[PDB]
């Protein structure tokens, strides 16, 4: 779970490196659309931290 | 020949057909302006040599 959870965390960084180019590229609803994806693994990341916490 | 006229059409909706399907790209061409920038950068300092 905690390979989990390096896992989506460094997926995160990738999206927000995804949102940072779209940002300079000026594409803001590409970098809308990268929040989301970084959102939903931050999410996840603190489910997995709650099921680390436990075991 | 109008029939084949109406032929025709699917050429030019096989056309755009290419093209909307290209569209599914539209999320991953940020990559493709990063490199194309980077390969004339290079390009410009192997000229100026």
């Amino acid at each position: 779970t905690e390979q989990r959870l390096n896992q989506d965390t460094q997926e995160a960084k990738k999206w927000e490196d995804r949102a940072k180019l779209a940002l300079t590229n000026g594409e803001e609803n590409l970098a809308r659309e990268a929040l989301a994806r970084k959102k939903s693994l931050t999410d996840t990341a603190a489910a997995y931290q709650t099921q680390l916490a436990q075991q | 020949f109008e029939r084949m006229e109406n032929k025709v059409l699917d050429m030019e909706a096989t056309s755009q057909a290419a093209g909307e399907l290209a569209g599914f790209g539209i999320e991953n061409q940020f990559a493709q302006l990063e490199a194309s920038s980077g390969v004339e950068d290079e390009l410009a300092a192997l000229k100026a040599s």
